[PDB]
């Protein structure tokens, strides 16, 4: 969307979760910076009158920021020259029983917004945990249209937020636990209307691939691979949802996003390299056509869901100034791709510890696989990293284009993992293992790191004494924002990683934070309440340290520090 | 099992050692119900055709209208 594109442009906005369709998370306001953020004070905040995780933030466009909450997912709108008072509500009816099938917490990655066009008035979009996709008027509230895209008696939900290009917007899917096959559908902005669905396995006509898919690198793979990775019909509930972020290259016209783990996490049940699971996809925007499609890690044994982000730049790969995707991914890996071509330029280990892996052969694109931290049925597999929450999970990170950086909150877990044979019912839980986790051999369980992916090297590393889970945020006054799991919100300074501020928040930050100009001066704003997987022992009172898909015993800590809570946290200077 | 080993381009799994080629007829058998497997795909077409009823009558009417048995 050409409009969505200016607008994110102006430092009075914050349009998408993204911040921009290259999702760099990186503001040019300098007012506050790395020598004055000591100073740093709340100005207001905001209760979001719920619990659970917080994730994705705020929206502001137009000097209205927009707020959404986890389960039953409540939007609220706030005039930024009245902070006080809510503009307008709207508050979703949803069958409580969709909580049920959410794995990890009832959290929502947040809010999409469309300028006014021929389609009608601005709109804001909400994804539903029941699986609608709902169109609001951005300065009314009113629910325009809403349409149906999830089953909840499926095990079917949504937690990915909705993605706005030209005119459609992109519905992702969520229940890879309950084996549910992964699809992503564009709806057309004025009406609703499906235009089209493209799912993560089975048929070629499915998967929807262009006649030129992997055109550039058919070694990837290209035709009938979305059934031959698979034995008989076990693609049907094969997972590949898409719960994660997207980008979007407008000079290519072309859509980028991640699809997610096969289903059951049980490998045995499953042989093959199960694609098009685990997978970076290009597609072009008006048709949903791949034109490229690079499977990280075919027949995954360890939940590593590709779903994370996808943050676009222009960098020199071997002197010549090349049009890129980087990815870091659950698997330990950060991906960095020709986002033209697909091409592999390199992919790297995000820590040295990840052991899955020896690396990736960057000529055949594939990953030389270590035996010894494999999984398999009959077989309990000890020290496997990362774990499943990944090295890297859903927040969205930043990238300094001076600097040529990213910015990431990495997390350093490890794991035992055992499966087991159980059968598909839809509607119930498919996992099939048995997990443990624990810090990785660094002894803390988070860390920030800046790094240059193209080169692969560590400009610093710091740890932190939780997983850093809800990504982060870089500007041109030379720091970097993020929430941790223990309830801060802490800057560094980007050249060093030096600490240069910290505030405590009521509860842990899942999400990231954003920054905006209004009427002349600079705020930062993050949500606080924490939950999501790292959460779901304190949230729901969990003890068995199996329980939460493993996450209970690796975040027993956590309820020393934070309970849950739901409020929007605003600062200046 | 290294990942390495293709059969074809884009196809590189293989048994680990000790494990089966294919699972059907082995102790690893997942066993699924085909009827259990289908209901997913039954479900999305189903809201398909409610979702393309309340486009029909947006078209029609010129009102948006989320309840099926109210168009
Ligand atoms: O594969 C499934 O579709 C699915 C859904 C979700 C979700 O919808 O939040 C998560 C995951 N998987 C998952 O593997 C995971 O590591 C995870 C972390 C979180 C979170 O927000 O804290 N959600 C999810
Ligand atoms: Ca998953």
């Amino acid at each position: 969307n050409s409009e969505l594109d200016r607008l994110s442009k102006d430092d009075r906005n914050w349009v998408m979760q993204t911040k921009d369709y290259s999702a760099t998370h990186f503001s040019r306001l300098t007012e506050i910076n790395s020598h004055n953020v000591k100073n740093l004070k709340v100005a207001w905040t905001l209760s979001t009158g719920t619990l659970h995780g917080h994730e994705g933030a705020p929206l502001v466009v137009d000097g209205i920021m927009y707020i959404h909450t986890p389960f039953p997912n409540n939007v609220y709108a706030v005039d930024l020259n009245d902070t006080r008072k809510m503009l307008w509500q709207y508050k979703p009816k949803q069958n409580p029983a969709a909580r049920a099938v959410a794995c990890c917490d009832v959290v929502n990655r947040g809010l999409a917004y469309v300028p006014a066009g021929e389609h009608g008035p601005a709109k804001i979009f909400l994804n539903q945990l029941d699986g609608h996709i709902v169109a609001l008027n951005a300065k009314t509230g009113e629910e325009i249209w809403k349409m149906e895209n999830s089953d909840i008696a499926m095990g079917s939900t949504l937690t990915g937020a909705p993605f706005v290009v030209k005119d459609k917007v992109l519905v992702g899917s969520a229940g890879a636990e309950l084996g549910v096959r992964g699809y992503v559908t564009a709806y057309n902005i004025k009406d609703g209307k499906q235009e089209w669905r493209a799912y993560a396995t089975g048929p070629d006509e499915d998967l929807l691939l262009d006649k030129d898919f992997n055109k550039d690198n058919p070694h990837y793979g290209q035709f009938g691979l979305g059934l031959s990775t698979w034995e008989g019909d076990a693609w049907k509930i094969g997972g590949g949802t898409n719960w994660g972020w997207y980008a979007y290259d407008p000079k290519l016209d072309m859509i980028y996003y991640g699809s997610g783990n096969p289903a059951p996490w049980n490998e045995t049940m499953r042989p093959g390299d199960n694609k098009w699971t685990m997978t970076i996809w290009g597609r072009d925007a008006d048709t949903g056509r791949a034109k490229f499609g690079y499977q990280k890690t075919p027949h995954d044994e360890w939940d590593y869901a590709g779903v994370n982000y996808m943050g676009l730049s222009e960098q020199e790969v071997d002197g010549k100034l090349t049009p890129l995707l980087t990815h870091p991914d659950r698997n330990g890996l950060v991906y960095t791709l020709n986002r033209e071509t697909g091409a592999l330029v390199n992919a790297f280990k995000i820590d040295d510890t990840v052991n899955w892996v020896k690396k990736v052969d960057l000529k055949t694109g594939l990953p030389i696989r270590d035996p010894e931290y494999s999984t398999r049925m009959d077989h309990n597999a000890k020290g496997i990293c990362p774990s499943a929450m990944g090295y890297h999970n859903q927040g969205i990170e930043s990238y300094d284009p001076d600097k040529k950086l990213f910015f990431m909150g990495v997390n350093h877990i490890c794991m035992d993992w055992e499966p087991f044979m159980l059968p598909y019912r839809a509607g119930q839980f498919f996992v099939g293992a048995t997990l443990n986790m624990y810090p990785g051999p660094k002894g803390m369980l988070g860390q920030v790191k800046a790094m240059n992916a193209v080169t692969g090297k560590m400009e610093w590393e710091v740890p932190e004494k939780f997983a850093v889970w809800g990504g982060t945020l870089a500007t041109a006054g030379d720091l970097v924002f993020y929430g941790t799991l223990d309830g801060f919100i802490k800057a560094r300074d980007t050249r060093t990683g030096e600490l240069k501020w910290q505030f405590q928040l009521p509860s842990g930050v899942i999400g990231h934070p954003i920054t905006y100009q209004h009427n002349g001066k600079q705020y930062i704003a993050i949500y606080s309440g924490v939950g999501g997987w790292p959460g779901v022992g304190l949230v729901f009172d969990l003890k068995d340290p199996t329980a939460g898909l493993g996450a209970v015993g690796a975040f027993r800590e956590l309820a020393h520090y934070t309970q849950m809570g739901g409020s929007v946290f605003v600062f200046s200077l | 099992y290294d990942g390495t080993h293709c059969k074809a381009p884009g196809n590189c799994w293989e048994p680990k050692p000790g494990y089966p080629d294919k699972v059907a007829g082995s102790k690893y058998d997942p066993k699924h119900d085909p009827n259990e497997l289908n209901k997913q795909a039954e479900s999305i077409k189903a809201m398909e055709a409610r979702n393309q009823k309340r486009v029909e009558n947006y078209a029609k009417t010129g009102k948006f209208v989320y309840k099926v048995e109210d168009i």
